[PDB]
């Protein structure tokens, strides 16, 4: 938060998101590229001319298709492989976050191979590999079943999504409260 | 009566047994009224087979806080260990 | 990290500033803590008031003298030479803009970071009646320490001499998800996720119990055994009593 002062017109806005940008390329840490959309940069830009990634690897992300962003690129960025490496991590992060409480209603956290597979479009082989570096790299924790097919990894990396959590936090409020008049009443009463 | 008695043991001994076994066991002259009988006991028939998913048991009137609950299963035993200390006090 | 003492001494004293000036919902008392921030253990054991004026009008016009601020914290030296200048405290619910523009008065006098306090006459909800808080910027950051009350040996004693749990548990429990819940409604319709974070952070962290749901059922049955135990020993004792009784018995009706 800068009010007063760094004082910048819109040609500095434009090199100054050309370094924002690139900085979550390769960035694994810390979200992705729509925090620099949560900031007012976006809307104060061009839309093309290479400044459109943001909104491109931004649905990239779910649906994992590559021929969109590679496509529309130059062959820069595209001759060094580790970009389209970092590319599945994030895609990924996002579902593994889910496995404890963000929007599934049980709130059991479990994994298997096939389940795993078709949302990173990545066979068994790939994917076994997939985790195993993203946990090296410190985004994430936990251990790996092969013999039963359970991931159990530990939530590290935060999220700014919100809204999903206000129903599945009534759960622990109404079946607590239950006890309250049943459990809770009967030692006041006694 | 005695059919009707030796179908609650078939339940627990027999894990799976087929349909021609049925007929000589309970003594029945026919396959088709063999099937019939397993219609209203719930017995899942497959072919040359059948099988008993009905071991478990639930409903029996009305029960609670006793016998197996459900949800009370928690409160329960720390409802338990509540009672003797009122009866000190 | 650092964690604030507040002796009973200090909380007793700010509440008694407040019905000695007849202090009304218009104005807000404020004083200065005494102690030693120097250690991670920032203890009070000294608080006096000062002749504090608010205006609800104009939240930048407040009315305080610095000389009076000066003179009792010398004159308070000759008692013990470990009383200096902490901070201050002040009276009130709530937080209003006229506190943020008098946290950088006594910053000028103080070495450390300044040390915040708010006392509530009220004490509506919850517990920590007394909150404490540090000024600090990189814009004000205010971070909120753990308050402890510990006391010397006569000051804990002798409040039992003037005075001369499971259930209580369960209800502040169910409410920390309820005032949770308002938070997160009211900060939704405000924006239209720096704050929901944080909150996010905690929620997260028979659920993941399950794997340990096994081992536990089986620590319980051990401590039934102890109780099981202990339970035969106060059933012998019944038994031993009741036969006691008709010995006194037996002799009532010889004698």
């Amino acid at each position: 938060t800068l009010e007063p002062s760094t004082s910048i017109t819109l040609a500095e806005r434009q090199q100054l998101a050309y370094d924002l940008s690139i900085s979550a390329l390769l960035g694994d840490k810390i979200y992705n590229f729509g925090e620099l959309l949560h900031h007012p940069i976006m809307e104060t830009i061009v839309n093309d001319s290479n400044y459109d990634w943001l909104f491109q690897l931004l649905n990239a992300l779910t649906v994992g298709d590559f021929d969109k962003f590679d496509s529309l690129i130059k062959v820069q960025i595209s001759k060094i492989p580790i970009l389209a490496q970092h590319e599945s991590f994030l895609r990924q992060k996002i579902c593994l976050m889910t496995l404890i409480e963000t929007v599934f209603v049980k709130n059991i956290r479990m994994l298997s191979f096939e389940d795993i597979s078709k949302a990173t479009h990545l066979p068994k082989d790939n994917v076994e590999h997939l985790v195993m570096r993203a946990i090296s790299l410190g985004l994430l924790k936990g251990s790996i079943d092969q013999v039963n097919e359970l991931v159990t990894i530990s939530w590290v990396q935060p999220r700014i999504i919100s809204g999903d959590q206000i129903t599945k936090m009534k759960d622990r409020l109404v079946e607590w409260n239950d006890q309250v008049e049943k459990l809770g009443k009967k030692m006041e009463a006694r | 009566a005695i059919r009707d008695e030796i179908a609650k043991n078939t339940e627990l001994s027999y894990d799976f047994l087929p349909l021609s076994n049925i007929k000589a066991l309970l003594f029945f002259n026919n396959e088709k009224e063999t099937e019939k009988f397993a219609l209203e006991r719930n017995w899942p028939i497959v072919n040359s087979k059948v099988y008993f998913n009905n071991q478990s048991k639930e409903k029996a009137d009305y029960e609670d806080e006793m016998m197996h609950e459900e949800d009370q299963k928690t409160n329960i035993i720390e409802k338990a260990m509540d009672y003797a200390i009122s009866i000190e006090n | 990290h650092e964690k604030v003492t507040i002796a009973p001494l200090v909380l007793l004293s700010a509440l008694d500033h407040y019905e000695r000036t007849q202090t009304k919902e218009n104005k807000r008392c404020v004083g200065v803590i005494l102690g030693d921030a120097n250690s991670s253990t920032i203890r009070v054991t000294n608080s006096f008031a000062l002749p504090f004026e608010e205006d609800e009008k104009n939240s930048d016009v407040w009315f305080l003298d610095h000389n009076y601020i000066e003179n009792m914290n010398e004159m308070c030296k000759k008692i013990n030479a470990k009383e200096k200048l902490i901070g201050w405290y002040h009276s009130g619910p709530k937080l209003r803009a006229s506190d943020l523009k008098i946290n950088e008065l006594f910053k000028k006098y103080t070495q450390n970071n300044p040390l915040l306090l708010i006392v509530d006459v009220k004490q509506q909800g919850v517990g920590l009646p007394t909150d404490a808080y540090v000024a600090i910027e990189q814009e004000k950051t205010f971070l909120h320490l753990p308050c402890t009350i510990e006391a010397e040996e006569a000051e804990e004693i002798g409040v039992e001499h003037l005075l001369r749990i499971r259930l209580t548990n369960q209800l502040k429990s169910l409410k920390g998800l309820q005032s949770k819940l308002k938070d997160v409604v009211e900060y939704l319709d405000k924006v239209i996720h720096t704050i929901l974070g944080k909150l996010q952070d905690v929620f997260n962290l028979n659920n993941l119990q399950k794997a340990l749901t096994v081992k536990t059922n089986d620590e319980l049955m051990v401590i039934y055994i102890s109780n099981l135990v202990r339970s035969i020993i106060a059933f012998d004792d019944l038994i031993e009593n009741k036969i006691q009784n008709k010995k006194i018995q037996e002799q009532r009706v010889k004698d």
